[PDB]
């Protein structure tokens, strides 16, 4: 189990950590999140009591160094850091620990759900989608924008995803125009699968991410993202069969996780009619297309 | 943008354009089978791309044999129309290569868009617009050369004739989608009113009749006429 202590907390702020939070007030003696499984990403992400837009965090794992928060004044935001000092960091938490300053994240042991969200997402691919590397943590917010957004402005705070672009070169064999676009097989396989992401396990991990952050940080083209990419699989008369199966595990979690108020903004209507009902996958997300129709019927 | 009245005379700008109509390219009669089941038989059809500005109308004619073995034919028309209009840019020297084509109906954008990959700074553009270019079979020798065709074949016309020796585009092209929403609210009626009268001749290297401009005047009066009565009797109104 690991630990991410806080220095302090100055301002009032719902602290997320995965997929629970908690409501700190401010200047409330609130020094850290403790027992933090390992073998996992995970992300820390906060919405000012003063500021409900706005939302911003810390994708980390804490295999790759002794993290911590701190807030900035100046910047005023609460700060993820490494403390390169193994020793002066674990007397940090220690001393915590011992004053039981810190909250424990609440897993209950049947419950497999981050597991589930962040079966193959990896810290190494999260920092080539978040460019940041003198540090071992990526930072996302509400605002960022992603690459494909921004080529229809400051590169250093762009997300990084894959371009997908169904009206391309790209996606598009010249002579064989009409059956690449109305069967994306080769495009998914050949020029995505082979090519790009060089195997199923980041193409979903990029699908997973994206996901994340469209639904913790409420950013728009992480959303626009993940739909694509789902629109990619599901438009492809080819698919390798584990990799449907796996997607409608993957897809499952993501919906059954999904905040029911928020059902209306971050699920397409046109892209999941069109995979669940149209595509030629249709009849391959049994348990994602179950869970759709009895929890959001009125989007279908 | 879409197009629609309020940017209309844009159409008579300098910026070359096309407009495709796809309405008959794929054709068919249907009837019964010995069994007494339904089946379509193909008829060749065409590519309607015309050059609202100058007249020249590319008719790309469609023998039957292209849909043989095939499925989902109306499906195909749509690509095949695509491919064959972008062949038509391809082999247009670069000055002659439009800057928009407007296709008369959105389905047709997707399919354009793909096959006009090679071509990002030609727009396509959908229309609000209800042009009557499916008409363009009333027209009798441009429905002969479809009907004779043996192969796929590309024939050249204009199809204002010579009449902006002496008018604008904007009302050479008023006066073709007059001629052409008459003939299709009611052929028989308004081939009636072009050929009535014998002695006004069509010309050899001409689609119309070779109507004066008093006389013009009169037709279109007429045609008028027609559509009007047509929208009377058609709504009750
Ligand atoms: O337009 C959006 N609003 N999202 C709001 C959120 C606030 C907090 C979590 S999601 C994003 C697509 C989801």
């Amino acid at each position: 189990m690991n630990t991410v202590p806080f220095t302090s907390a100055p301002i009032e702020v719902t602290i997320g950590i995965d997929q629970y939070s908690f409501n700190v007030k401010e200047n409330q003696p609130f020094h850290g999140i403790k027992d933090i499984p390992i073998g996992h990403v995970h992300v820390i992400h906060f919405q000012h009591a003063d500021n409900s837009s706005m939302r911003y965090g810390y994708w980390f794992d804490c295999r790759m160094g002794n993290f911590y928060i701190q807030y900035d004044p100046k910047d005023g935001l609460y700060k993820m850091m490494e403390e390169r000092d193994g020793a002066k960091f674990e007397n940090i938490v220690h001393n915590f620990k011992e004053r039981q300053m810190m909250v424990s994240y609440p897993k209950i042991d049947e419950d497999d759900t981050w597991y589930n969200l962040t079966e193959f997402v990896q810290m190494d691919k999260i920092r080539k989608i978040v460019r940041k590397d003198e540090n071992q943590f990526s930072y996302v917010d509400s605002s960022m924008t992603t690459v494909q957004e921004n080529e229809l402005s400051d590169p250093a705070h762009s997300l990084n995803y894959t371009v997908i672009n169904f009206k391309s070169r790209e996606a598009i064999r010249p002579g064989h125009e009409m059956e690449d676009f109305l069967d994306k097989s080769y495009y998914l396989n050949t020029v995505m699968l082979q090519g790009i992401f060089k195997n199923s396990s980041n193409y979903f991990g990029e699908l997973q991410f994206a996901f994340l952050n469209a639904m913790f940080f409420g950013n728009y083209g992480s959303s626009l993202q993940w739909h694509a990419m789902i629109e990619l699989i599901c438009s492809s008369a080819t698919v390798p069969k584990h990799m449907l199966d796996k997607l409608d595990e993957i897809l499952y979690y993501q919906i059954k996780t999904l905040p029911e108020q928020y059902s209306d903004i971050l699920l397409n209507e046109r892209v999941w009619n069109i995979c669940l009902y149209s595509s030629f996958q249709k009849n391959s997300l049994h348990n994602t297309e179950k869970i759709m129709e009895n929890k959001y019927p009125e989007l279908l | 943008g879409a197009m629609n009245s309020s940017n209309y005379a844009e159409l008579f700008n300098n910026d070359i354009k096309l407009f495709v109509d796809d309405t008959n390219v794929y054709r068919v009669t249907v009837h019964k089978t010995f069994e007494g089941n339904v089946a379509t038989k193909a008829i060749n059809g065409c590519i309607f791309t015309l050059n609202p500005k100058t007249g020249h109308l590319f008719l790309k004619i469609i023998h039957t044999s292209v849909w043989a073995g095939q499925k989902r034919l109306s499906q195909l028309a749509k690509w095949k129309t695509a491919e064959e209009v972008s062949a038509l840019v391809r082999s247009l020297p670069k000055e002659e290569q439009p800057k928009q084509i407007i296709v008369t109906r959105k389905a047709m954008l997707d399919p354009l868009e793909v096959h006009m990959l090679d071509f990002p700074n030609i727009a396509i553009r959908p229309t609000e617009l209800r042009l009557p270019f499916s008409a363009a079979m009333s027209i009798d020798k441009l429905s002969d050369v479809v009907m004779k065709a043996t192969e796929p074949q590309m024939v050249l016309f204009n199809i204002y004739d010579d009449w902006l020796d002496r008018i604008s585009s904007y009302t050479a092209f008023s006066r073709l989608t007059l001629l052409l929403r008459a003939l299709k609210t009611n052929e028989e009626s308004a081939k009636m009113i072009l050929l009535s009268d014998p002695t006004i001749t069509i010309k050899s290297y001409h689609l119309w009749p070779s109507f004066t401009d008093e006389q013009w005047i009169t037709i279109e009066s007429q045609m008028r006429d027609l559509i009007l009565t047509e929208y009377g009797r058609k709504y009750n109104v």
